[PDB]
């Protein structure tokens, strides 16, 4: 098995570029990894602190003093216990999956080889990271090693969405990088669209009251203004914090702010 | 047992305890306790007369001490109860009734990966709750209504006729023909579309050429059995038909979910085990058919105004028939005010919450005449939508369905006055003997008459077709969250996955009937005054109703 | 073909087996297998109106008749297979709960007071009504003319006259056959075995 | 939701001051609202509106020629609008005015910002301001 | 607490930060405390309960009365004129202030802890992103805010709502 | 020969100025700060303790090395808003 750590193009991921222009890594190789994780700083002010806390905790020797106690009581095992965990379970058990797993995963490499084929025809380039069959075969095993940490002989549907929740945390969200705005030739019209439908919702709408995703739809498409792509735009003025807010199980469109 | 010795001579236990412990330790039973020892001598020392040498007087007493702790459960140590128990053993040389409020109904989870209800214990005993313990959490929200989904999933698909199948939502996501039958909640998407949706996905619903089966309502917020084909051109479920899902009688229902005591008067059942019974069943059936037709319990027209004049005039007259022969029970329902009662900013006048409490003082005083009333007969009381703590929200609109019973600080002399005296929730269970009964009071035919569905395309009908929806679809509430909100950990009160035996269900909107259903029976009273003329029915357990009238 | 089905069923009686075979202490039954079962119930009322349907084609003279012996056989012994399946499977659980019911000193299980060795819900509703007129045999034997031996008591043999004794779990003081016991936790005794054995066995005490 | 809105946005700027802070005091700042000034679905009808905002000035008018009637009805229209008991109550009214008093609130606020002052405090009945000047006695014109 | 509170007052300059902090630490020396200490913080001792909107009606006037900062003399009359309120009515204000959070928090949104969205389905486990569902009103303010009531309800003599708060 | 411990010393100090730091790199500045520049205020703690020949860290020696780290990170800006980033972090070195 191979376990690599690699840094982006200069340095950091730089979110204000496209995503094939910071990553060097050929289609070919990216296809072998079962799963990816691209990892960003936030800058949050509580994670700062108590990651402070705790990198302060293990250089005053504070960090021993308590883990020895939780060690001892229920919450963790030494690295020889858990050595000999890991070559008793791979030398012992091989489960297998049931006819209800194929199903539900069958249903879910569908769903996610679906969505890459909207994310290629509106990005209008080809997707960095690829999504093949070995992205199923992925799954498929890390199915069947949730399976194995319990010694069970069969894999259900409980590690199924497990494994499918990891998959969704790993691959799918360095794929759907969702860029705000690359001024390329995809939504090139709607580099002046957009400024003219926030104006044209920001004269309609004052400061208070509400409105609905049917109405702003059917009206303001009547009029031969409809793009397809205003899904996004939407959620791009909620990111300004002011303009909308969505509410109500998403039915009600709420005026903010400025 | 027995009296008129000598007297009771004061022995020391030690003297005492060799007998106890033979007859208990040894052979069956264990733990005689010192203080349970102690207690144990004053009652054998009542009888002490000539004995610790007689014959068999000692050991039939501890003979009949440990035949209550075969038949009750209590534990392994004997504490100072041990005169308590010889209290019963002396009791043993109507009842069983209740009445269950929605808070101290017992919750039952159901597993669907085990087919099986599991017991949940509630916070009430054991959290201390002394500032916020009503409060649910959030996962509650979260399976609302997966809970309601695998209830009715499980009863579709243990349906004779059904072995096309029931297809989950996804599985359609490659065809691009065939057909399949697909179960799930029907709504409308944030983009406005009619829509299903299943614990699995969702898919848009096309109702242009949708021929619906006749015979019951379709609104939004319910699940619905339905036929077509999928189109994958775009993501499309063309209907071609549309149904509702089967009803299941209790006697058939009871016997896959075993012999579960839900509304359990025969014990109580915790997280080590729960409680089944069977034998006492048909004694029971017997007791009810055992010439107790004298049994007569009264549930009044609902909607009945304590501060219009003549609505009291005429409850006076009734009352005055009632107190001839008093009711087993009388069920007093509706909402007991005319007008909402908020927070009356204007204080010139009297304000409104006196006004509620001087409303429930005139009670006492048209209740006090009729004293055989007071004396054996138990008052049921249901609340209404213009009652105190909802109306200061809602201002008379109907919000939450699990309504919590009227406060006892603005009623508190009708106890006294009355001798039997219980306030209940808008949905309640009556447990009589071997019968459920379950009251609530809402408009329902007006809310389905108002939000149908509208396909594309003698009065009594209309009440058949609601009793058909409100017992096939298993729930009294049959409604998104959006329409009526609902209490999140209370939501067990409101589904009926076994039928009720009876059924009291109040509709103003709706006219009086009397129907009959896979197992069941539901009446309709409403409308306390009509027409200048004030009615009131009667219902007896043997399955016959009456009908008084009183201009 | 038919019958592969069942197979399965008995292979996991197999595994129950080994956990009964290899168990230091009491064990709890896995989750029963109605679904499985359930699953040879309506393989077998399939092979049932198979043999009706050719109960009326044989008896309207269109086969003959060596013809079908040959199914007429094979459904027989299908079902046959089936039943012995299922058999095989409930008398190895029956077995293995008419075993706990006699290691706890009869009583009523579940009931009352249990030592937590088994789970109310593993247990079908058939087996938890056997458990309970099994008791209730092992009760009523326990009165008979056997009064004086305790038929459910200890099976090791009696070989040490005064024993040392350690409480596990805290307690009042319990009267026994002239004289008191205090069971303050962790607290040794020296005393008889005979007074101790019944403690020993409800968990109150430790070591021997 | 629009039921449940009864709060109102302040200013709470904190520190100490050296130089002269005013203390005013706002008052008919509702009746000013109401004067002054598809697909919206949470909005009361404009017609209706207008017919109160003339109602308005009528009263106004008439009350400043001497007529105690106008100005008691002029006084009991802010009373009127947010009782639920008044008949012909609309919550959508009450939360159109208070949705305007709230934009009007905010608009003298930074009609004050227009000249050099700061704005410390304002909650419908008392607005802080500080002022450019050191001494009390040098700001009578001001 | 006395130290604490007197540096507070002075804290509030914005222009001489470094002096006061200077003093706050001396000060600090004097106990064993260091100047960073987090027992060493400035906290409002007071929470607030805020009945909006209530009405004087011989004087007209709109004013927001709240229950826990505000003074006596001052809860129980209006400010313009010094004429008294009625109590059972600033009782029954508090319990629909009450009821109306309790609704408020009943009928509350859903959002991922990530992708900070609106739930949109009536049936799912968690987002799409893998994550969860958590509440836009935590039920640690609601309880809080049940706790203050019950303080409210017994330092001034309230028993309609401390009525109400049993019945829950 | 010496090898000084950090036993006794203010976390909350610590933990502020790497938040601040923090803060202000992203809203204004082009120098990374990462978790990796939280532990070069205790290495250069350790050093002045070293200086001294102690085998205890002091508060003088973790005050030292904080005025050290927040100097080589201002002087490092713009002079556009060099002159407001020192007086912001001008409370923390109060010595
Ligand atoms: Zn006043
Ligand atoms: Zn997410």
């Amino acid at each position: 098995s191979v376990l690599a750590a690699a840094n982006p193009i200069y340095g950091r991921y730089d979110d204000l570029k496209s995503p094939g222009d910071n990553i060097d890594f050929q289609t070919t190789i990216l296809s072998r990894f079962d799963m990816i994780f691209i990892v960003k700083d936030d800058h949050n002010e509580e994670r700062d602190i108590s990651i402070a806390n705790h990198v302060i905790n293990i250089h005053t020797g504070n960090a021993n003093a308590m883990q020895n106690q939780q060690e001892e009581n229920g919450s963790e095992i030494s690295i020889e216990k858990m050595k000999r965990y890991i070559t008793y379970c791979r030398l012992k058990c091989a489960p297998r999956l049931s006819p209800q797993a194929a199903e539900k995963l069958s249903s879910n490499f569908v769903t996610i080889r679906k969505q890459l084929l909207i994310n290629e025809l509106e990005s209008t380039e080809r997707s960095s990271i690829p999504i093949t069959i070995r992205q199923l075969e992925a799954i498929i095993r890390i199915t069947e090693s949730l399976a194995k940490l319990e010694l069970s002989p069969i894999a259900q549907e409980r590690h199924v969405d497990e494994a499918i929740r990891l998959f969704q945390a790993s691959t799918m969200d360095a794929a759907s990088q969702d860029p705000i705005g690359g001024l390329n030739q995809a939504s090139g019209t709607s580099l002046s669209e957009i400024r003219r439908f926030e104006q044209e919702l920001k004269r309609r709408l004052p400061i208070g009251w509400s409105t609905s995703y049917q109405t702003l739809r059917r009206e303001f498409v009547d009029t031969h203004r409809f793009s397809q792509l205003a899904l996004d735009k939407a959620l791009y003025a909620l990111e300004k914090h002011e303009t909308i807010q969505l509410r109500h199980q998403g039915q009600n469109i709420y005026r903010s702010g400025v | 047992f027995g009296s008129g010795n000598v007297l009771p001579v004061k022995i020391q236990p030690p003297l005492l305890r060799p007998l106890a412990y033979r007859v208990l330790s040894r052979k069956y039973g264990l733990s005689i306790k010192s203080d349970g020892l102690s207690a144990l001598a004053e009652f054998v020392g009542t009888n002490i007369g000539a004995n610790w040498r007689q014959g068999p007087a000692t050991i039939k007493f501890l003979e009949q001490f440990a035949a209550v702790w075969k038949q009750q459960e209590r534990g392994l140590f004997i504490d100072q109860s041990g005169v308590k128990e010889v209290i019963q053993e002396m009791k043993e040389r109507r009842d069983y009734f209740k009445v269950i409020n929605a808070s101290q109904q017992q919750r039952f989870s159901y597993n669907p990966h085990k087919m099986q209800f599991i017991f949940v214990p509630n916070k009430k005993q054991n959290g201390l709750g002394g500032i916020a313990g009503f409060l649910p959490d959030i996962e509650d929200k979260v399976q609302m209504f997966l809970t309601r989904y695998y209830l009715t999933n499980d009863r579709v698909m243990r349906n004779e006729n059904f072995q096309m199948s029931i297809t989950p939502i996804k599985n359609l996501l490659g065809r691009d023909a065939q057909n399949f039958l697909l179960l799930g909640l029907l709504n409308k998407n944030f983009k406005g579309n009619w829509s299903l949706e299943d614990p699995s996905g969702s898919v848009e619903i096309d109702i242009s050429q949708t021929i619906p089966t006749q015979g019951h309502y379709y609104v939004p917020g319910c699940m619905v059995l339905v036929e077509g084909i999928y189109y994958s051109v775009g993501n499309k479920f063309h209907v071609t038909s549309m149904t509702l899902p089967p009803g299941e009688r209790r006697e058939i229902t009871l016997e896959t979910i075993g012999n579960l005591d839900l509304l359990g008067i025969h014990g109580i059942s915790n997280n080590n085990f729960i409680a089944r019974l069977d034998k006492d069943l048909k004694i029971r059936l017997h007791l009810l058919e055992k010439e107790l037709t004298d049994h007569k319990f009264v549930i009044l027209g609902a909607n009945l105004f304590l501060d219009d004049l003549k609505i009291m005039t005429a409850l006076s007259k009734i009352l005055q028939k009632l107190n001839d022969d008093p009711p087993t029970l009388l069920i007093w329902q509706g909402s007991f005010t005319s007008v909402p009662v908020f927070a009356s900013m204007s204080s010139r006048n009297i304000s409104s919450s006196t006004q509620f409490k001087n409303n429930f003082d005139a009670l006492a005083t048209l209740l006090s005449r009729f004293d055989n009333l007071t004396e054996n007969t138990t008052m049921i009381f249901i609340p209404g939508p213009n009652d105190l703590w909802g109306s200061m929200v809602s201002l008379g609109a109907s919000g939450t369905l699990p309504q919590d019973p009227i406060p006892s600080a603005f009623t508190k002399k009708i106890n006294k006055v009355c001798k039997n005296v219980v306030w209940s929730s808008n949905p309640t269970r009556i447990a009589y003997l071997s019968q459920e009964i379950v009251i609530f009071r809402d408009d329902l035919s007006g809310r389905f008459k108002r939000h149908r569905l509208e396909f594309p395309f003698q009065k009594v009908q209309e009440t058949r077709k609601l009793v058909k929806t409100i017992l096939d679809q298993g729930h009294l509430s049959p409604f998104l969250d959006s329409l009526r909100p609902i209490s999140w950990d209370l939501d067990h009160t409101l589904t009926l996955c076994p039928i009720p035996s009876t059924m009291v269900l109040c509709d103003t909107t709706s006219a009086q009937f009397d129907l009959t259903y896979n197992g069941c029976k539901v009446i309709n009273p409403g409308s306390f005054i009509h027409n200048r003329r004030a009615r009131y029915m009667e219902y007896v357990p043997s399955s016959k109703k009456t009908i008084q009238e009183e201009i | 073909m038919y019958g592969d089905l069942g197979n399965k069923l008995v292979l996991e009686a197999k595994r129950t087996k080994q956990l009964y075979a290899r168990s230091n202490q009491d064990v709890n039954l896995p989750m029963y297998h109605e679904d499985i079962i359930r699953n040879i119930l309506k393989e077998v009322s399939n092979l049932r109106k198979n043999t009706e349907y050719l109960k009326e084609q044989q008896q309207l003279g269109m086969l003959d008749d060596k013809v079908a012996k040959c199914q007429y056989f094979v459904t027989l012994l299908c079902m046959e297979r089936n039943k012995r399946c299922l058999l095989a499977y409930q008398r190895l659980r029956t077995d293995i709960l008419d075993s706990m019911a006699w290691n706890n000193n009869g009583l009523d299980l579940m009931s009352s007071i249990t030592f937590s060795q088994q789970d109310t819900n593993n247990l079908s509703h058939q087996e938890q009504e056997y458990l309970k007129e099994y008791c209730d045999l092992i009760t009523d034997l326990k009165s008979g003319d056997l009064v004086d031996i305790d038929l459910s008591g200890s099976l090791v043999p009696p070989s040490d006259v005064f024993i040392d004794v350690r409480v596990l779990k805290d307690a009042g003081e319990i009267q026994t056959e002239y004289g008191v016991f205090n069971l303050i936790k962790d607290s040794q005794f020296f005393v008889r075995q005979s007074d101790v054995e019944r403690l020993i066995q409800q968990g109150y005490l430790q070591k021997i | 939701w629009i039921m449940n809105d009864s709060e109102f946005p302040k200013i709470n700027n904190s520190g100490v001051y050296d130089n002269v802070v005013l203390d005013v005091g706002v008052d008919n700042l509702t009746v000013n609202t109401i004067l002054t000034s598809e697909f919206v679905h949470d909005a009361f009808s404009n017609d209706a509106l207008n017919v109160l905002r003339g109602m308005l000035k009528e009263w106004w008018d008439e009350a400043l020629k001497e007529n105690s009637t106008a100005d008691l009805l002029v006084n009991s229209l802010a009373s009127w609008v947010q009782n639920p008991n008044a008949k012909l109550f609309d919550g959508l009214l009450r939360y159109h005015v208070h949705n305007l008093t709230k934009k009007a609130l905010l608009q003298l606020v930074n009609e004050f910002s227009a000249l050099g002052s700061t704005i410390v405090y304002a909650d419908r009945n008392q607005i802080l301001i500080k002022t450019n000047k050191y001494s009390p006695e040098n700001c009578y014109a001001y | 607490e006395l130290v604490k509170s007197l540096c507070h007052v002075m804290l509030l300059s914005k222009s001489t930060i470094l002096e006061i902090r200077t003093l706050r630490k001396e000060l600090l020396k004097i106990f064993e405390l260091r100047e960073f200490a987090k027992v060493a913080e400035f906290k409002d001792p007071s929470l607030s309960l805020v009945v909006p909107d209530f009405l004087c009606e011989y004087c007209f006037f709109i004013s927001d009365i709240d229950f826990c900062k505000a003074a006596p003399e001052s809860i129980f009359s209006c400010v313009r004129c010094h004429k008294a309120f009625n109590q059972v009515l600033l009782q029954e204000h508090l319990i629909q202030k009450l009821r109306s959070d309790i609704e408020s928090y009943l009928i509350q949104d859903l959002r991922c802890s990530r992708c900070h969205k609106v739930k949109r389905d009536y049936m799912s486990a968690h987002c799409p992103c893998a994550g969860a569902w958590e509440g836009t009103l935590p039920r640690e303010s609601i309880v809080q805010k049940l706790n203050v009531f019950k303080q409210v309800a017994k330092y001034y003599g309230f028993d309609i709502l401390l009525s109400c708060i049993a019945d829950l | 020969k010496i090898y000084p411990k950090l036993h006794q010393m203010d976390m909350d100090k610590v933990s502020r100025v790497y938040a601040d730091l923090r803060r202000e790199s992203i809203s204004t500045g082009s120098f990374p700060i990462t978790v990796r520049h939280l532990e070069s205020i205790l290495r250069i703690a350790e050093s002045f303790a070293k200086m001294r020949l102690s085998e205890f860290v002091s508060s003088y020696d973790l005050d030292r090395a904080i005025k050290v780290v927040v100097d080589s990170f201002v002087d490092a800006q713009k002079v556009s808003v060099r002159r407001q980033l020192r007086r912001s972090f001008a409370i923390y070195t109060l010595g």
